């Protein structure tokens, strides 16, 4: 499950929280004070005011450090993005300062206004942020996908497609990254005997497929004994093949390309290969 | 709603050998992986076939192909609307046709492979369009239906009835000599038989065409220019309503092409329908009332536009873009160097280069006279004039191929030479021939841009020269002259057999190398545009063809162009948008003024 953490701030107060599906709960909150010295003040039009942008810089790194020190254990960010919120400039004074921690400015994923803060502004920051969330999701999937893939298949043939191809090369450890989908249409079936078996790849439409199932010599029509999902079998044995996994659906530009071609499927290689073999050849 | 798109696959069988990589197209293709039909293998012919319905448009197969045999393109369904004819599966398909009109001349212009020739056949009744389908031997009834909504519909009804039989002047210029012979049945015999018009018709047509000398010669004997004109004569002589000309400017010289254009236009006066196809813009403008532009990739497709006017069609042609079609038909726009654009250098002056004295070469039938001129280093000189003037003779003398009757030219210079008419006469393949000349030049990037990439010589490399084509062979010859180092290079009429893009590649080639290398070049030409780009000086030839001739010393671009154009008496203005030369009519309004100023051309162009 998939974990996102955010920091919603104002001077009235500040607030930290997350969602993970239906789940929802805050973590911590605090306040400081300050009228707004750029009026009354005096011969000290900077004396008093410089304590107060300092107390914002104390506040916003004490906010963002606590978000780091309990969202992350085991380097960088354990969550996979960050959001900021507040009235107009009070959050632009964060994202462009010497006093928001270096490497944390590199991880903002949205910046939202909310008409009011606290728990009433937190629902508003989930609700209007939905757009930002969708955007991020797209950027991740579609893009990255559509991009890398084509952008650099891995010329000559540093690729396979199909179950037949994508599996031998995954067994060979020649596939850096295996590309599946979710609704895989291919699974591992066993059609076998008293001391031996065959494994074939089947989908839905059973024409010639059911036909074979055997070879030739022994002459035996068929009997299925068991059926193991390839997507799952792969989804669970990816470490063994050393191939690296990405599941995907259908939503985005070059998205439609996978359905027509790389139909929940595709292997990307580490080095460069010799493509599958078989036997039906002479 | 959704964007409308299609996929079209055209495969060249010449490029394909499915033993070499096995059948790599069927494998590889993701459609077939699933068990679909996108590519089916033809077992008898042993050719891959790609079905347009099942193909994804992935293009995976294209980059797999080890040669480059397959091409998949995606169009917005621009071609689908227009389908006229298709040669076969995965082959050239024609789109739209040119309108014919009585009492007028309709022009056609396009790059080679567009179907200009095919269109003529369909109008001729020679070929029956299949309509991108089954349509059999002339099932003309269906053709009318397809043409409905177009003005050709009436024409196709006429053709089927056989009310009119069109007269065609054949396209392929190389093919004619082998087909027709008549040492006995020379040109004269043909003109006598065909003359349905009058006995005057024989005389009048011969005089205007400058055929007088050629009647006695046989057809096979004729030179290219002479061969063309005889065909023209028969197309006036015939009695009919429709006279189709297909590329009448080919092989002809500058003076003669204009002459042909005028005579052909005479047909319009008798209210006879005329159609014409041209590669030359000067000629095209002169003949036509209406103009069609044919565009699209060569050998893949070619569509005809709606009819336009003479000025408008030419203007649109030069921009390289058509708005309704919204296609950039040409990758780069054509421009000519201003002469402001050229580099400023001090040239070898003094004894810049070598000089030739008065020269004479006399056959005993023709006499050439040459005036002493000078050549300098790093410059180039254009040679212009009508054929039979000894333009060819002069170059040979400088080559050392010919010995002067009088005068002498013994230079201690290395010369490279490119001949005028190219006929194979070489055993061996294309690559081998290039390689003997120079291997290094084949490596250079410039040669990749101009020769190798455009034509795809790689496919040509194995093919024989006898087996080759005309225009393809021309670019190869020009490049080969450039293959070897020489103090002076000599080229004779590079524009032959070439379309617009092809010539222009040549223009850039001669100018650029000569400048970089700092060597001299002489180029003979009929195409006004080519001369302007390359040269710095010009030699104009005058006299009477097939009789005597004369040459002049080299003179500046402005000076030489005035002389040449004064001989023709046609001035050119400028079109303000396209910047092309606008044919100004004699007695143009402008013609008179331009003649007074002594300006035949505007926006004079020189070497880059
Ligand atoms: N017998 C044939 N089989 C298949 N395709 C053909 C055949 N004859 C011609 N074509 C196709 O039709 C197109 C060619 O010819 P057409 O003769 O119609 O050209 P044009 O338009 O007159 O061009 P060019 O200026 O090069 O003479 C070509 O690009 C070619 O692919
Ligand atoms: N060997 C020859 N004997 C007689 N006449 C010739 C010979 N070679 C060329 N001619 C004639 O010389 C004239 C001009 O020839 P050429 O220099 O080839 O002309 P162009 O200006 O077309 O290049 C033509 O009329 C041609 O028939
Ligand atoms: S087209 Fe190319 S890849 Fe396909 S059979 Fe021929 S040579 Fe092999
Ligand atoms: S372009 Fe693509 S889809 Fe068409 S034949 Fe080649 S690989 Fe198959």
């Amino acid at each position: 499950d998939d974990k996102f953490g955010f920091i919603v701030m104002d001077g009235q107060g500040t607030l930290f929280g997350s969602v993970s599906g239906n789940t929802r709960t805050v973590l911590h909150k605090f306040t400081v004070d300050l009228p707004k010295k750029h009026g009354r003040g005096g011969q000290s039009a900077l004396r008093f005011a410089r304590l107060r942008e300092e107390k914002r810089h104390n506040y916003v790194r004490k906010v963002a450090e606590v978000a780091v020190q309990n969202f992350i254990t085991n380097d960088k960010v354990n969550v996979k993005g960050l959001i900021l919120a507040g009235s107009a400039d009070f959050k632009t004074d964060l994202a462009k300062s010497e006093l928001f921690d270096p490497r944390l400015a590199c991880k903002v994923i949205s910046i939202v206004d909310v008409s009011y803060g606290g728990e009433n502004g937190f629902n508003q920051a989930i609700e209007l942020s939905a757009e930002a969330l969708a955007n991020v999701k797209y950027v991740q999937e579609k893009k990255l996908l559509e991009a890398y893939f084509d952008e650099i298949s891995q010329d000559t043939g540093k690729f396979c497609y199909g179950i037949d191809d994508t599996l031998k090369a995954l067994d060979l450890g020649a596939v850096e990254k295996l590309i599946v989908f979710e609704n895989l249409e291919t699974i591992r079936y066993t059609f076998k005997d008293a001391e031996d078996n065959e494994v074939i790849k089947f989908a839905e439409p059973e024409a010639k497929d059911k036909s074979f199932a055997i070879d030739k010599a022994t002459g035996q029509e068929m009997d299925v004994v068991s059926e193991e999902p390839l997507i799952e079998w792969l989804a669970a044995n990816y470490k063994n093949f050393g191939a690296t996994l990405e599941f995907i659906t259908d939503k985005s530009s070059e998205g439609a390309q996978f359905v027509t071609g790389f139909g929940g499927i595709g292997a990307m290689l580490r080095y460069k290969v010799n493509f599958e073999q078989l036997v039906d050849e002479s | 709603m959704s964007d409308k798109n299609s996929r079209i696959a055209i495969v060249s069988a010449d490029k394909c050998k499915p033993k070499k990589c096995r059948q790599e197209c069927k494998r590889s293709c993701p459609v077939v992986k699933t068990g679909k039909l996108c590519i089916e293998v033809t077992p008898t012919s042993k050719i891959a076939f790609i079905s347009e319905i099942l193909c994804i448009g992935c293009g995976i197969c294209v980059k797999k192909c080890p040669f480059d045999a397959i091409q998949i393109i995606n169009l917005p369904t621009n071609l689908e609307a227009h389908v006229t004819h298709r040669y076969s599966a995965n082959s050239f398909k024609l789109h739209r046709l040119p309108t014919p009109r009585p009492g007028q001349v309709l022009g056609l212009v396009g790059t080679n492979g567009i179907g200009k020739s095919t269109a003529l056949k369909i109008l001729a009744g020679k070929q029956k369009p299949n309509l991108g389908r089954f349509d059999d031997p002339p099932e003309w009834q269906e053709i009318i239906k397809y043409f409905r909504g177009s003005e050709l519909q009436n024409y196709f009804t006429k053709m089927l009835e056989d009310d009119i039989k069109a007269i065609i002047k054949p396209q392929y210029v190389d093919n004619i000599p082998r087909a027709i012979k008549g040492p006995v049945q020379k040109v004269g015999e043909l003109l006598k038989l065909r003359m349905e018009k009058s006995p005057e018709d024989v005389k009048r047509y011969i005089k205007i065409l400058q055929l007088e000398n050629v009647l006695k010669r046989d057809i096979e004997k004729l030179s290219g220019g002479e061969l063309q004109r005889f065909a023209i004569g028969m197309s006036c002589v015939q009695e009919a309503d429709v006279y189709m000309f297909d590329e009448p400017s080919s092989y002809l010289d500058v003076k003669q092409r204009l002459n042909a254009a005028q005579i052909i236009r005479s047909l319009l006066a008798p209210t006879k329908y005329v159609i014409c196809v041209e590669h030359d813009l000067s000629v095209l403008d002169y003949l036509s009332d209406f103009v069609c532009i044919i565009y699209g990739v060569p050998s893949v497709y070619g569509v005809v536009t709606l009819p336009a006017s003479v000025r408008e069609g030419i203007n649109i042609f030069l921009d390289g873009h058509i708005p309704a079609e919204n296609l950039r038909f040409r990758t780069e726009a054509l421009q000519f160097r201003i002469a402001d654009a050229t580099e400023d250098l001090q040239n070898d002056s003094a004894s810049r280069a070598f000089s030739y004295p008065s020269l004479k070469k006399t056959q005993g039938d023709f006499v050439l006279n040459v005036e002493e001129g000078e050549f300098s280093d790093s410059e180039i000189l254009v040679m212009m004039g009508e054929n039979g003037t000894g333009k060819t003779t002069l170059i040979k003398l400088l080559a050392g191929a010919l010995k002067p009757d009088e005068g002498q030219d013994i230079p201690k210079l290395n010369v490279s030479m490119k001949p005028q008419k190219i006929a194979p006469k070489f055993p061996g393949t294309v690559r081998q021939l290039f390689f003997k000349k120079i291997r290094g030049q084949f490596l250079n990037p410039q040669f990749q841009t101009d020769v190798v990439k455009p034509l795809r010589i790689d496919d040509i490399i194995d093919q024989e020269v006898q087996h080759l084509s005309g225009g393809e062979l021309q670019r190869v010859a020009i490049v080969l002259a450039l293959g070897i180092p020489a103090d002076i290079y000599l080229i004779d009429e590079p524009s032959a057999y070439l379309d617009s893009e092809q010539r222009i590649i040549c223009s850039k080639v001669i100018r650029r190398f000569i400048l970089h290398n700092k060597k001299t070049a002489f180029i003979v030409e009929h195409d006004f545009i080519m001369a302007t780009y390359l040269a710095d000086k010009v030699i104009v030839f005058e006299g009477i063809p097939s009789k005597n001739a004369h040459a002049r010393a080299p003179e500046s671009l402005l000076t030489g162009c005035n002389r040449f154009l004064k001989n023709l008496n046609v001035t050119f203005r400028r079109d303000p948008n396209s910047f092309r030369p606008r044919i100004n009519k004699l007695d143009s309004q402008m013609d008179k003024e331009q003649k007074s100023s002594g300006n035949y051309f505007f926006l004079d162009n020189t070497g880059i």
